[PDB]
């Protein structure tokens, strides 16, 4: 349950990313894929290399993702339902990868926002890719 | 944990600048604000009741220090933290209990606040290394637990 | 999301354990204790010991609380709502601890349900009792 | 992992009932049908679009086998499951890179397999002596991560 506290940090967090959303998403995967090679392996047709327009192309959907959900932060079940049955039914992404990948965008908010990235910012942020990953994994309860 | 070389050199250059009298409160009052059952083993702290009640709490402050010493020392010691921390696993694992999910929890926090202090610095290759030490670390203090 | 097979698997499991419910809840418990001991920590005013009356009593409170989110399967968080409040406000409730208590249940009911306890079964108890958990814990989300 | 003597007991006495030509398949089966996610390893098995469709597939009871061989094999050698789980982790971790929660999984189905067959003899004391063995094959086979 986000408290009206986190939709107003969450919301302030992402304001301040502006227009760098995609090339934040980019760099999460980058990191996430350095950082946790086991994910490597749902993109074993990509090309993971640094500066990859496919990383890049991706950090983008997926930031955009994020967004949507940060759009329609009451109703995320139903703004990410097409993603949640792509992620569980087709892709079978194991739910400990979100944690990391959740990780890996909170790394690269951290780096990017120091004014912004406060423990209590921190925390919202946490609790909003908790939830975004909850119902991503939702196909799987 | 083995850490080529360029990870060892990663990790080695960015704790020299590591100021070791705050990053420990920082992460430790995040783990706090963030992870909030974790304040389940810091009732004697006292006022935990906001975030910044919390980062301001001098206690958090003093034994973050305390814990970032034990992360110092673990990486002057790369390639025998079981050893290093051997008696920390006692205590945290036999005496305290702690859910050993909650050392690789502080670990990443500890990643994140590397993360907002160094910046652009804490570049993905750099983070993927400490990646590999605060595993090793939660490891190695969750051993009493194998 | 718990599927229409799901809701039917759960439902009659619970009918097989019928007025069990209690015994078993209280048998989870000690499963959870013996196996997993850094979950005592939460009950260090109870006494643990094998056949111990709080132990027993503590059981049938779970079991009644998992019942009436049976009951209200397609209204869980408002159900659950006091005893999220309970388990992550006042309690700290670390949420590993429930992934610890859901196995203990099962594995409680796998031993008591030969012929229940099939595959689907199983899987549906699971989500059953991982969406539980997802609300026990949704105030840290 | 340490287990006592009375732990020792414990799972040894059940073991020598297990039958080890089915056991390993059902919890194989069980994982894959439970956490779908698994079904991502094992594509080459065939059908696996339903739960009869699992359990009744020969190749998911083929390969349990050999799982539960090498639980057998741990069993034997818990003083050392590091040595004995060496030759595995490297495949899991290295070649297939299986995400380590999921060993705690198919160990976690493997109890439930035990509970289901074995019944009220599946006690609460021989259960927490199984989860110790559980654990340290899991660590075992996840050193190659460490
Ligand atoms: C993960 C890496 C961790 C490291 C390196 C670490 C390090 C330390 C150190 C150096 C001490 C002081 C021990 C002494 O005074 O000799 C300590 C104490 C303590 N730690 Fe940790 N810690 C970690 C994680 C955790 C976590 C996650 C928790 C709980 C959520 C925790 C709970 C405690 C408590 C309650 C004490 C005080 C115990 C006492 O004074 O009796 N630790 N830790
Ligand atoms: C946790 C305890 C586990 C044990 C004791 C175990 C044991 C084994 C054994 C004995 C083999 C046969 C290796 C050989 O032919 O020499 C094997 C292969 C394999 N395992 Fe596991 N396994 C475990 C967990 C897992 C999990 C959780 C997954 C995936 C979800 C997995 C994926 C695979 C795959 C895909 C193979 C075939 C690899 C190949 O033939 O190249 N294993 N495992
Ligand atoms: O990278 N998540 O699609
Ligand atoms: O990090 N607490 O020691
Ligand atoms: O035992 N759960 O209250
Ligand atoms: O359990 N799969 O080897």
């Amino acid at each position: 349950v986000l408290s009206p506290a986190d939709k107003t940090n969450v919301k302030a967090a992402w304001g301040k990313v502006g227009a760098h959303a995609g090339e934040y998403g980019a760099e999460a995967l980058e990191r996430m894929f350095l950082s946790f090679p086991t994910t490597k392996t749902y993109f074993p047709h990509f090309d993971l290399s640094h500066g990859s327009a496919q990383v890049k192309g991706h950090g983008k959907k997926v930031a955009d993702a994020l967004t949507n959900a940060v759009a329609h932060v009451d109703d995320m079940p139903n703004a990410l339902s097409a993603l949640s049955d792509l992620h569980a039914h087709k892709l079978r992404v194991d739910p400990v990868n979100f944690k990391l990948l959740s990780h890996c965008l909170l790394v690269t908010l951290a780096a990017h926002l120091p004014a912004e990235f406060t423990p209590a910012v921190h925390a919202s942020l946490d609790k909003f890719l908790a939830s975004v990953s909850t119902v991503l994994t939702s196909k799987y309860r | 944990v083995h850490l080529t070389p360029e990870e060892k050199s990663a990790v080695t250059a960015l704790w020299g600048k590591v100021n070791v009298d705050e990053v420990g409160g920082e992460a430790l009052g995040r783990l706090l604000v963030v992870y909030p059952w974790t304040q389940r083993f810091f009732e004697s702290f006292g006022d935990l009741s906001t975030p910044d009640a919390v980062m301001g709490n001098p206690k958090v402050k003093a034994h973050g220090k305390k814990v970032l010493g034990a992360f110092s020392d673990g990486l002057a010691h790369l390639d025998n933290l079981k050893g290093t921390f051997a008696t920390l696993s006692e205590l945290h694992c036999d005496k305290l209990h702690v859910d050993p999910e909650n050392f690789r929890l502080l670990g990443n926090v500890l990643v994140c606040v590397l993360a907002h202090h160094f910046g652009k610095e804490f570049t993905p290759p750099v983070q993927a290394a400490y990646q590999k030490v605060v595993a090793g670390v939660a490891n190695a203090l969750a051993h009493k637990y194998h």
